[PDB]
């Protein structure tokens, strides 16, 4: 329970609905309650809901809240009758409007043409258009407190209508009295002047049509066009818009009159005059609002006198007039108009223009936007009588498509019948006879909707005439030639260029070019130069290199025409920040011109082309050029959720909590310090273009420039606040944002490989803290670009795991070389120049080796060593300075017999020391490290060894899956974020990095490595990281999810190959010595067993490849398993002999290697006999057949070879006891089952032994596993089959841990149903357990109680718990018919394959089936 | 083998599948009702009954293919080998896949048909010399115990009037209830309930318009019930469209399926348009009836040309009665508002060929051909030949509406349509229609070869 006072403190304590009502009431009391007398019926409803709200503030109370919501909805429904424009607004918007004193910005939604209301002393005097045009009422409406909201809204709407009528009548009276248009244009609104000019034009053409003359009125309208064109430049902005939008209509008049004059016959002229729209006026009717009607092709429509302002006016073309006449013919019989064709043909604009020409504001719908807004808008339009244009109607969802098609069919039926009332939204709504419905299409209309409409197809309109008259509007001398040239260029651009998905060259991009040419033509002057420069600045940023070549060639072909201070500023900014080219200069100028002309851009190109460098250097050049103080923000979009990015409001309480972008916009809009007068603020969104993330700023990117927030707030975007998007590709992007936002395309790299090598070194020295200058000169002279370019080009021939370009690994090379040279600083003052040169060259050689050859095989590494040396293999530098070898650093280790079973013990070979030293070198360089290789090769092992034996780094234990790391990191770091230790750094061990599925966490790692920090989600603040590094290990190309180069580019990639035969022989020789210290009398045989083991391993690797069966994968982990099995056999056996030892080795090798085989077993028997004969020629070896090698401890106290008869008699007795005590199955007992159960028992006795069984159905794998489990005393658990799987796994772990219960878990293939279960068991089987699956604190305290009954830091506690849960848990996976996709995914999964032992029971043979 | 051929028919289109119980019922209908012996007479009766039962579920191409495949299957087992070689040779010549003179009494007439390039006559050779029976709509409805019928047809072709004629001939009342809105759905539900509880025929137009009703309501209606109540002369009908979205397959399997073909009689559809027009308006009969006559002719030549997909048009368009209505109201308006009787036929020509009849059209050549047809029809000259057989005089200034209506009806009635109505009347070259017939023959014969090779 919280504290109530409207405002609620500590809300995180039916309650959801209650606090939703609380938030709605907070808004209601803040707007109406605390502006109230403007709604008396709503005031009575407010009082009733106040009584109910004070009553509640529980089933009756919830019913009262639902009744209050229904009462508010019914109050809006009553506000429909008496007003019907709130349907453009939501419920909360309608409430805040009925809450015009200090309220605005919502009239654009309901009217569509007005922006603000002009007031004077609590009285309405006029409205202001969106484009700034000023409207003056005929009579000022006096506003009083007691007038209702709907009442003054209605009187304002009627006053607007009557004022437009009055101004039109006055304009027509002035025009008929000989006053020219350039005198009346400065008084009244554009709509009235437009209607008067249109009516006067119609009357004059009709009057001169009765006889045959046209040249008089043609010359008159030409002179009027010239007068308007002369007056345009000497006018204000609103007057400029008025003169432009009237001069386009005067060009239309001149076009019509010129077409009429050229007609040979009067019948042809009458035809063409019937084809053109006509504007008449009736002088008999007393009703003022219907005094003007519409004539087109004989049919008649009526004017409605609605305010339009000065919207963008379509240029009049013959296709436009044909569409107008088609809509006229459809609407005459009360039908609707349907349009279809290719995209970018002007369907929505011709519908908008047809509505605009009749003086009615159409309502335009866009589709991608649910059913409720569609139904509400349709009801509002049918009540008002407006018109409601369904854009991308084919793109709507099928269910809402059927619903809105039924609604449109009902509307058309009402229009055909002429019904007074329409039944829509289960209510009898008044149906005006002035309504209309229009649909535009790109498939076709549904047939039930097709039958009631008129489908009309348009092509691309006469873009030549459109461009000509647009150029004529702005005042170009030769509009027609330039228009023909530019439309020809756009056609050739759409024809010749590549079919890239963002190459759009329709009419919209041409209109954008013409729009953007205006400041450029003011700055440079009219002609071909201004249009070619606008064309360059619009089209060049989005083209590729060959696209740029075609663009340049064609532009030079057709067009005749072919600021040094800003160049100097870019050069100075690049020199100051350390960046460093013709391509870089071209991209800098392109971005400069876009940021001069466009307010929003997207940055895209190949990874590491210099996009961040480009925009950072242009922003610094803007700082030094314009003098503006520059602040820059870089945001990674996908690391945070969209709700966290744009302001997280909990839907439970509907309470607004600010986001980081929301906080940035609030700081921008508030402007507390006032520095914004000369400040341009930049937020760069550096991640891929998610349509869901980017569509929240659709109004921001467009001309609206207003941010739409979920709570209804509207924070403006100033012109100096520009948004950038850094991405890699345009795969998941709609063409709407592509044409809407400027696109800068980095086709290839900027080269500058000589210039690149200096920035890395300079920032390396800048990141640090007489000899410094000398070492800098030595490094710079050693970095000879002539040899380095050849080495880099030759480096591409090697195979690279996680293939990253050579231009993107130079960071690792330079950082490592600089760190290595800086590490030897104190031993530089007492040595000659030649030895310094040799040492520096050798260190650079090592850094280049480990950068350009890390991700290659050992053979490829040696090949690159040889080639680079011709341009040693294990060269090193030891503590004067001298050249030495890696081989001399190998130590010697002598472990105990029981120390073999510990997995954390490695044996230091040459490659182990080499990998550990370079891992230290790269870690101390503060660079990310990724090690790749086949499973079992020793990546995780070498990282744990390098991290445990060092006094400079600590270990964080994090486990990954398909679906965090920072959660455990919060318990090891201190808040800037610092490591808890003041000496050792902290490094992030992130294992199984391929496991997350596409990805947020990989981009979080990229954010931590690149920008060296992250944004705190609940606090919306930037924290910088000081001493945390990131490492990982996977093999991407062999995984049955490739990563973005933008992440792996910031990390060093090294390949970790399999140990050689000699290395394996040495390490397992030491293992054999350790286990043979138990039986010292046979210590002289250590070498033959080791050589036999490694030879058998490589033979099994070469023979039984994965190309035969999927699970035929052999890795040196099997050898460790074999040695551990041999140790467990020796330690739990009697005094053995040489024959006993060789038979034990043969049995264990057979069990480890051959148990995956189903002929193959005979081949393995032959191989075992061959290896025994070749390597161990001992007397009476034998015991290599399947039935000749039976080892078990089921008969006595120790492990030894057994005879068949006693074993089978004992197992029959135990099985009859099992049948008498456990479930009874009529099982026939045969030799293969005895062999299988022997191997299962020898697998189950091993600590942390997990297993999975492959075989055909009804082979008996589960029943034999259950029998051996009962025989071996384990506790059986059967999954009674995500929440259930999680709880049964938690129950198994808790029962195993808190009660010390040794469990055998039998998981069948039928149990798994989704990939989440597979991921859960993959996590559980990868390490010992999955702790992720107040409960955590309860488990921790029970863990402490158990530990004290049976260690202070959480690390040792966690390790002890892991060892306990590993020792007492075994899991068995029963899987059958591996041809199944789910079964194949389970087997081939890397997490479950490595830990479990693979058992192929296979199908029955002839002999076993015989007995 | 014939069941395999019918399954391969069902493989081509969604509407052409068959069940097995229907096939067994058709087989037992052979015996429930001498070719040199008794067993061969049984086999002949089996083939004839099966063909007449399964021929009306197909269009002209599939039923003609089925007829010729069944004839080949009969002849290839009873007749000798040289007959099979000659048949495959002539079929390969028909599909332009094989060349060679056949090895030569009925086959002489077949060769005469083939060398004359009269391919539909070659199909009639099969259908007449072998089969001696054909089934119409009345034969289908009379010879079936089912109560559901699906009568599909191509767009711009409807056979509702055929079912009305059948119901009038059956002395049974037909209820025509179109769909398209939720009110229409409620009306259909209450009407079908009233029919199922009391009786009387119900016919639903375009249930594909209510394909949502198909998957949810109709599926729960017809599949979740047995045979309906055995009322006297009480049945339920349904119609659909072949060219659109597929309906639910089990609903097809649970009903007898009929495909209705077109009626492209140009004079017949002029008569159908003229006889259904109740002439009334501000302009009684001085020019409105003449303009309606010209518009009926124009709609006839434009709705018959759309049947020839690759030659008459460049794409299968669909013109319907709404286009006729809007053209009629435009003609009424231009005639009413221009009483000087110097009627601007250019306005009518342009408004028909750009907005009224040129709206749904996309290609330029099809706009050109519609403009050509409208210019030929709406030329407005003193004497015009709407077809090479009929000449239409303009109305004189001394008649009423009744005299002019009777005169135009008499001009319509005495006309006899020639056999080349699709060629001579639509102003098309005979070479183009011959090439279209050749392409149809090649498609049919290639489908037959593909059927017979498996
Ligand atoms: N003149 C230059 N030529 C080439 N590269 C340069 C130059 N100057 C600096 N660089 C380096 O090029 C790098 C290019 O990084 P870039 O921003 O293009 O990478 P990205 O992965 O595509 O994107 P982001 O880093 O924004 O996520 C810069 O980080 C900088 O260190
Ligand atoms: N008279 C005109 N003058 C200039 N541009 C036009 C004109 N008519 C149409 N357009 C162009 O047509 C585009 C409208 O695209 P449209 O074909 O309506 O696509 P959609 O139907 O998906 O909205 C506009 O961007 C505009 O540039
Ligand atoms: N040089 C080596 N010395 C000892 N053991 C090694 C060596 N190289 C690889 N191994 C074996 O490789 C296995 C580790 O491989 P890997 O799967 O990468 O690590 P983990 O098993 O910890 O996930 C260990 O079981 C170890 O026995
Ligand atoms: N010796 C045997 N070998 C194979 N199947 C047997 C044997 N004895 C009994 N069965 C049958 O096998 C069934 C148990 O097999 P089970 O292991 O559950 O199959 P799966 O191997 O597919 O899991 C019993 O119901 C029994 O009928
Ligand atoms: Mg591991």
């Amino acid at each position: 329970q919280y504290e109530v006072i409207k405002l609620v403190r500590e809300w995180d304590v039916i309650q959801v609905n209650w606090v939703e009502v609380q938030f709605y009431w907070l808004d209601l009391y803040g707007i109406l309650g605390e502006i109230q007398n403007f709604l008396p019926l709503e005031t009575s409803k407010f009082k009733s809901l106040t009584s109910e709200y004070k009553m509640i503030t529980f089933d009756t109370t919830l019913k009262l809240t639902i009744d209050s919501l229904k009462m508010i909805k019914s109050s809006l429904s009553t506000f429909l009758e008496r007003f019907p424009r709130f349907y453009f607004l939501g419920n909360d918007d309608l409430l805040k409007i009925i809450g015009h004193d200090q309220v605005s910005k919502f009239m654009k939604k309901m009217f569509g043409s007005i922006e603000s209301i002009i007031f004077f002393e609590d009285s309405i005097t006029g409205v202001r258009s969106v484009e700034g045009e000023v409207l003056n009422l005929n009579e000022k409406i006096e506003l009083k407190d007691s007038i209702q909201a709907q009442e003054w809204l209605n009187i304002l709407d009627t006053e607007i209508k009557l004022s437009v009528f009055t101004q039109f009548r006055d304009c027509l009276g002035q025009l008929k009295d000989g006053t020219d248009i350039e005198v009346v244009v400065s008084k009244y609104i554009f709509q009235a002047i437009l209607l008067s000019a249109q009516v006067m034009w119609t009357e004059l053409v009709e009057k001169c049509l009765q006889t045959n003359e046209f040249s008089k009125y043609w010359k008159e309208v030409d002179m009027k066009i010239k007068g308007l064109l002369d007056k345009l430049n000497k006018s204000s902005d609103n007057v400029k818009k008025k003169i432009e939008a009237l001069l386009v209509e005067y060009l239309h008049f001149n076009n019509v009159i010129g077409q009429l004059k050229n007609c040979s016959t009067k019948e042809e002229a009458r035809l063409l005059w019937a084809k053109v729209q006509k504007f008449y006026q009736k002088n008999d009717t007393l009703d003022d609002l219907n005094s003007v009607f519409i004539s087109q092709s004989g049919y008649l429509l009526q004017y409605k006198f609605e305010y339009i302002g000065i919207p963008e006016r379509l240029i009049y073309t013959p296709l436009l007039l044909v569409g107008f006449a088609t809509l006229t013919d459809s609407l005459h019989q009360k039908y609707g108009g349907c349009f279809f064709g290719p995209a970018g043909t002007g369907k929505t604009e011709t519908v908008k223009a047809f509505g605009q020409n009749l003086g009615r504001v159409v309502v335009v719908f866009n589709c991608d936007f649910d059913y409720q807004v569609l139904s509400r808008l349709l009801v509002g339009i049918t009540q008002i009588g407006a018109w409601g244009c369904f854009d991308e109607f084919n793109r709507l969802d099928e269910k809402v498509l059927s619903a809105v098609s039924a609604n449109i069919q009902q509307i058309q039926n009402g229009l055909q019948v002429g019904k007074s009332h329409i039944t829509l939204l289960e209510e009898e709504t008044p149906l005006s006879p002035h309504t209309a419905v229009f649909i535009t299409l790109n498939s076709e209309l549904p047939e039930n909707l097709k039958k009631s409409f008129r489908e009309f197809s348009m092509k691309s309109p006469q873009s030549g005439t459109i461009a000509e008259m647009i150029l004529q509007i702005m005042g170009f001398e030769d509009s027609k030639s330039l228009a023909s040239k530019i439309v020809h260029f756009l056609e050739l651009l759409s024809s010749k260029c590549s079919s890239m998905n963002h190459y759009h060259f329709g009419l919209r991009t041409l209109k954008g070019v013409l729009r953007n040419c205006s400041p450029l033509v003011s700055e440079f002057g009219e002609g071909e130069k201004t249009v070619v420069e606008s064309l360059k600045r619009v089209i060049l940023p989005s083209l590729g290199d060959t696209d740029e070549l075609v663009f340049k060639d064609e532009l030079s072909k057709i067009f005749d025409s072919a600021s040094k201070a800003i160049v100097q500023c870019l050069k100075d900014a690049g020199q100051r920040s350390g960046f460093s080219s013709e391509e870089f200069l071209k991209k800098c100028m392109q971005f400069y011109y876009m940021q001069k002309t466009q307010q929003a851009l997207i940055l895209v190109g190949k990874a590491g082309c210099g996009k961040t460098a480009t925009w950072k250097t242009v922003i610094d050049a803007m700082a030094i050029f314009d003098g503006h103080a520059n602040v820059v923000y870089v945001i990674d979009t996908k690391v945070l959720t969209k709700e966290s990015l744009y302001g997280s409001m909990l839907k439970a309480t509907l309470e607004w909590r600010d986001g980081l972008f929301t906080s940035i916009l609030r700081r921008v809009n508030d402007d507390i310090t006032g520095t914004f007068k000369n400040s341009r603020i930049w937020v760069v969104f550096d991640s891929d273009l998610d349509p869901e993330y980017v569509e929240a700023m659709n109004s921001v990117l467009d001309d609206n420039k207003i941010l739409t927030l979920p709570n209804g707030e509207r924070l403006p975007i100033p012109p100096n606040f520009r948004i950038l998007f850094e991405t890699d590709n345009l795969d998941h992007t709609t063409p709407a944002t592509i044409t809407r936002c400027g696109l800068l395309w980095f086709s290839t790299d900027v080269c500058s490989i000589s210039s690149k090598i200096d920035h890395l070194l300079n920032k390396s020295y800048e990141a640090l803290d007489f000899e410094l200058d000398k070492l800098k000169d030595l490094i710079s002279d050693s970095f000879d670009m002539a040899s380095l370019t050849n080495i880099f080009t030759c480096s591409n021939d090697l195979v690279h795991i996680l293939g990253v370009r050579t231009f993107n690994k130079l960071e690792t090379a330079v950082q490592l070389a600089v760190h290595l040279i800086s590490s030897y600083r104190q031993w530089f003052q007492n040595l000659d120049d030649k030895s310094l040169k040799d040492v520096i060259t050798l260190l650079i050689k090592r850094s280049l080796l480990y950068a350009l050859a890390g991700d290659s095989t050992g053979e490829s590494q040696r090949a690159f060593i040889q080639t680079i040396n011709t341009y040693s293999d294990y060269s090193t530098i030891v503590i004067k300075l001298s050249f030495s070898s890696f081989c001399s650093e190998i130590p010697s280790v002598s472990l105990e017999a029981h120390e073999v079973m510990r997995p954390d013990i490695v044996i230091p070979t040459i490659d182990t020391i080499k990998h550990e030293k370079i891992f230290y070198d790269l870690l101390n360089s503060k660079r990310g490290i990724i090690l790749c290789g086949p499973p079992g090769s020793g990546k995780t092992m070498i990282m744990n060894n390098a991290l445990r034996n060092s006094s400079l780094y600590d270990v964080v234990g994090i486990n990954f899956s398909k679906d965090h790391i920072l959660s455990a990191l919060h318990r090891h770091t201190n808040y800037t974020l610092l490591p808890k230790s003041d000496i050792k750094n902290l490094v992030l061990f992130c294992d199984e990095i391929n496991l997350p599925k596409l990805q947020n966490v990989v981009l979080f790692l990229r954010q931590l490595m690149e920008k060296q920090g992250f944004w705190k989600t609940p606090e919306n603040k930037w924290v910088t990281i000081e001493r945390i590094h990131i490492v990982g290990a996977c093999n991407p190309p062999t995984d049955p999810i490739p990563m973005s180069e933008r992440f792996t580019r910031h990390a060093a990639i090294l390949y970790l190959g399999y140990p050689s035969g000699k290395s394996l022989s040495q390490i397992y020789e030491i293992y054999y010595k350790a286990i043979f210290k138990l039986v010292p009398e046979f210590r002289s045989y250590t070498e033959p067993f080791a050589r036999a083991s490694v030879h058998l391993y490589n033979e099994c690797k070469a023979r039984y490849s994965t190309g035969l069966q999927s699970h035929y994968l052999f890795s040196p982990r099997e050898l460790t398993r074999l040695v551990r099995g041999v140790y467990t056999a020796i330690n739990t056996g009697p005094r053995q002999t040489l024959r006993s030892l060789i038979r034990l080795w043969a049995y264990e090798a057979w069990r480890i290697f051959a148990d995956r085989l189903v002929k193959e077993k005979n081949s393995f028997e032959q191989l075992l006999y061959e290896t025994v004969d070749k390597y161990l020629p001992n007397q009476d070896l034998g015991n290599i057949s399947s039935t000749s090698l039976l080892f078990s401890g089921l008969l006595s106290l120790d492990f030894k070879e057994v005879n068949k008869t006693d074993l089978v008699n004992f197992i029959e007795e135990r099985f009859k006891t099992f049948c008498d005590e456990e479930l009874e199955v009529p099982m026939v007992i045969h030799e293969s089952m005895v062999d299988h159960i022997l191997r299962i028992d020898r697998a189950l006795k091993q600590v942390q032994g997990h297993m999975m069984l492959i075989g055909a159905s009804r082979t008996g794998k589960t029943i034999l596993t259950r029998f051996v489990a009962w025989l071996n005393g384990l506790k059986i658990v059967q999954p009674k089959i995500l929440s259930d799987f999680d709880m049964i796994l938690k129950k198994a772990i808790s029962d195993c841990s808190l009660k010390e219960s040794r469990t055998c878990l039998i998981i069948d293939e039928s149990n798994i149903l989704e990939t989440a279960f597979l991921e859960r068991m993959n996590t559980l089987l990868a390490n010992a357990d999955i702790p992720d699956l107040e409960e955590y604190d309860k488990l921790l305290n029970n863990l402490r109680n158990k530990t004290r009954s049976l260690l202070d830091t959480e690390q040792e506690l966690y390790d002890w718990f892991v060892g306990e849960i590993a020792k007492n848990l075994h899991v068995v996976f029963t899987i059958c018919d591996p041809t199944n996709n789910k079964s194949s995914a389970m087997i081939s999964s890397p997490a479950l394959f490595n830990r479990c032992i693979i058992n192929w029971m296979g199908d029955w043979d002839t002999k076993t089936m015989s007995q | 083998k014939i069941f395999s051929m019918l399954e391969k028919f069902g493989q081509f289109h969604w509407f052409y599948g068959i069940s097995i119980g229907q096939f067994l019922s058709c087989f037992k209908r052979v015996f429930i009702k001498a070719a040199r012996t008794r067993v061969d007479e049984i086999l002949w009766l089996l083939y004839q009954e099966v063909y007449c039962q399964f021929s009306t579920a197909l269009d002209k191409k599939f039923k003609m293919i089925m007829a010729m495949t069944m004839f080949c299957l009969y002849k290839f087992d009873i007749e000798s080998e040289q007959y099979k070689e000659a048949v495959l040779t002539m079929i390969g010549v028909l599909s332009e896949s094989s060349d060679g003179v056949p090895k030569l009494d009925d086959l002489r007439y077949l060769w005469d048909y083939v060398t004359t390039k009269s391919y539909i006559s070659a199909l009639n050779w099969f259908k007449n010399e072998f089969f001696v029976d054909e089934w119409n709509i009345a034969d289908v409805v009379a010879n079936s115990e089912n109560n559901y019928f699906t009568m599909a047809s191509e767009r711009d072709v409807d056979g509702t009037f055929k079912l009305i004629e059948l119901a009038k001939a059956s002395k049974e009342s037909l209820k025509i209830i179109p769909l398209g809105s939720i009110e229409n759905l409620n009306y259909a539900q209450e009407e079908i309930s009233k029919s199922k509880i009391e009786g009387g025929w119900i016919l639903l137009q375009n249930i594909q318009m209510s394909l949502s009703w198909v998957k949810t309501y109709l599926h729960k209606h017809v599949e979740e019930t047995k045979a309906a109540e055995e009322h006297e002369k009480f049945k339920m009908f349904m119609t659909c469209h072949l060219t659109g979205d597929k309906l639910p397959a089990p609903l097809l399997q649970r009903t007898d399926r009929v495909v209705y073909e077109d009626i492209p009689g140009i004079l017949d559809t002029v008569k159908d348009l003229w006889g259904s027009q109740f002439f009334t308006g501000k302009i009684s009969g001085v020019w409105s009836v003449y303009c309606t006559f010209l518009l009926s002719w124009f709609h006839a030549l434009i709705t018959a040309r759309t049947r020839l997909v690759p030659h008459g048009f460049s794409k299968k368009y669909y013109f319907n009665d709404c286009d006729f209505q809007f053209a009629s109201v435009y003609l009424e308006n231009v005639l009413a508002t221009n009483s000087t009787n110097n009627i601007p036929w250019a306005q009518v020509r342009d408004h028909i060929a750009t907005i009224v009849y040129g709206g749904k059209i996309d290609e330029e050549k099809d706009l050109e051909v519609v403009a050509k047809l409208c210019a030929h029809v709406f030329c407005g000259s003193d004497n015009l030949q709407i077809v090479p057989g009929v000449r239409i005089p303009q109305p004189l200034l001394q008649q009423s509406e009744e005299e002019e209506r009777a005169r135009l009806t008499a001009i319509l009635s005495n006309t006899i349509e020639p056999a080349d109505s699709l060629s001579s009347w639509l102003q098309l070259p005979r070479e183009s229609i011959l090439d279209y017939e050749r392409l149809q023959a090649k498609e049919v014969a290639s489908s037959t070869e593909q059927l017979l090779q498996e």
